[PDB]
């Protein structure tokens, strides 16, 4: 996929 | 200038190899066939990677595929060469294949699969014996990679896969590892903050395999004291302040003087003066079942400012802390 | 990954 | 630190 995940 | 330093063990391994052993920029990659693999399920994401459980559809073998995001080819070859040089060593993750999409040219590394336990579940369940066992298993991997002229440089819990149901351990993430050449000045912007050795924090660049032993000691302290991370700095300067509040400043300044290390005057100002705190002061009701005199003596011999004074991995394997595991 | 490479 | 006095 694409978007950056964080918490 | 700073006083030079050389590793106490395995000092000259790389001069006892053909140049291509360590000259990873000349490495010619052996590419397999990407069509042999199909993804199964995503396991995690790295800064430069996407990690999946996968299957080899030619022979049903379960594997892990690490798809690499655009980084310099030079770094990819370094990681490949190191994985090939270490392949087969105890508890070193095994590189199975190296493939690339013929259209997008995205490369991927293919490894044996490990069913890694939640490190939260893992902490709740490990006994004193378990910590000793897994620590010895990590030491086997580190002694092996040091004996082959490589420092890992990123030892930390996230890079130690433990499948506690299978009592199985692998050291992973060889992307920061490097070949040790005596006298060479290395980049100190390695390891994760909480696991960085004092040499990195004071900008002492002629470090060696003993960096990994500092990191290992940070892991041991977090496990036996149930405090993760053990040294919890806000930044790289605070990280040395946190260390100095345990090991004390007297020994820190002895280390700086011994190697003729120059600190920023303002760094010197914030370090102050701190007494050494005995390791017994970190024992509490909730962690005392993991602590013994042997554990504290072992820890004390890893977490030393002077990198030359730390146990080597081979010396560490001889410590009485491990007698219950091996004999 | 707090850091990336060697020089 | 922000000044160069090196040897
Ligand atoms: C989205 O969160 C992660 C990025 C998507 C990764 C899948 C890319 C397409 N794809 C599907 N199977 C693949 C294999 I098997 C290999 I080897 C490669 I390289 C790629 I690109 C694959
Ligand atoms: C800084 O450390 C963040 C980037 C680290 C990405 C870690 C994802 C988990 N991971 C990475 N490589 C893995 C392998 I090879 C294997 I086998 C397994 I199981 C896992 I989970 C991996
Ligand atoms: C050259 O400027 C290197 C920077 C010197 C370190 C200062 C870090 C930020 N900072 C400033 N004062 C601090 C104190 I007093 C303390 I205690 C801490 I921990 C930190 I981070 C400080
Ligand atoms: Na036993």
């Amino acid at each position: 996929x694409d978007d950056d995940d964080d918490k | 200038g700073p006083v030079p330093s050389r590793a106490r063990v395995y000092t000259d391994v790389n001069t006892h190899r053909p140049r291509e052993y360590w000259d990873y920029e000349s490495h010619v990659v052996e590419w397999g066939n990407q069509d042999d693999y199909q993804l199964v399920r995503k396991l995690g994401r790295g800064k430069y990677s996407e990690v999946f459980e996968a299957i080899n559809i030619t022979n049903n073998e379960k594997v892990v595929v690490k798809i690499l995001k655009p980084v310099k080819k030079k770094k990819i070859k370094r990681e490949i060469k190191i994985l090939e040089n270490l392949r087969g060593g105890p508890n070193i993750i095994t590189l199975a294949d190296i493939v690339k999409d013929p259209v997008s040219r995205t490369p991927a590394l293919v490894f044996e699969h490990v069913n890694n336990t939640d490190f939260k579940q893992l902490y709740q369940t490990l006994t004193d014996y378990d910590i000793r066992f897994y620590m010895y298993e990590i030491l086997k991997a580190l002694d092996y990679c040091h004996s082959m002229g490589i420092m890992h440089r990123d030892v930390k819990p996230h890079n130690v896969m433990i499948d506690h149901e299978h009592r199985k351990l692998r050291l992973i993430d060889w992307g920061l590892a490097e070949f040790y050449h005596p006298g060479q000045e290395y980049n100190v912007r390695v390891a994760s903050r909480y696991f960085k050795g004092p040499e990195l924090l004071v900008d002492y660049q002629m470090y060696d395999y003993s960096l990994d032993m500092w990191s290992l000691g940070c892991m041991l302290a977090s496990m036996i004291f149930r405090k993760e991370p053990f040294f919890h700095g806000h930044d790289n300067y605070d990280q040395l302040v946190r260390i100095a509040k345990v090991l004390g400043t007297e020994d820190l300044y002895d280390y700086i003087d011994k190697y003729n290390i120059e600190l920023d005057p303002r760094f010197n100002d914030i370090l102050g003066r701190h007494s050494r705190k005995r390791w017994e002061r970190f024992v509490h009701s909730e962690n005392q079942h993991l602590v013994s005199p042997e554990a504290l003596d072992f820890l004390d011999k890893l977490l030393r400012y002077d990198h030359q004074s730390r146990l080597t991995a081979r010396e560490a394997m001889e410590h009485p802390y491990f007698y219950t595991v091996v004999k």
